[PDB]
């Protein structure tokens, strides 16, 4: 019954996602989110290839930073300056040319309190 | 058989 992370407004959180590496199908990894009663929203995506793509939703630009560590097969999302409107469940997904592809889901629930 | 796509920014 509805457990997650709790962060005060202005605070920070780091998410991580396992990132197995590029396939014929996928060339990166990213996050989307879904807030209560709202549709899924793109958050960020990054290419496995250094320098290829780094996309952000306009609502998170400047506050969230995505990065990759290919030696650890991981991607990370540093979420700074959190605000109440960032309250959502966050989901990792593989990317192809920046678009995110989900099959099957789980997720990390995040509540940001003003 | 099925997929959910979440598109990158326009």
């Amino acid at each position: 019954a509805s457990g997650g992370v709790f962060v005060q407004s202005g605070g920070s959180l780091r998410l991580s996602c396992a990132a197995s590496g590029a396939t014929s199908t996928f060339d990166g990894m990213g996050w989307f989110r879904q807030a209560p009663g709202k549709e899924k929203e793109f958050v960020s995506a990054i290419s496995y290839e250094q320098g290829s793509y780094t996309y952000y939703a306009d609502s998170v630009k400047g506050r969230f930073t995505i990065s990759r560590d290919n030696s650890k097969n991981m991607v990370y999302l540093q979420m700074n300056s959190l605000r109440a409107e960032d309250t959502a469940t966050y989901y990792c997904a593989p990317a192809y040319e920046g678009d995110l592809y989900a099959f099957d889901e789980q997720g990390t629930q995040v509540t940001v309190s003003s | 058989g099925s997929v959910q796509i979440v598109y990158k920014p326009k």
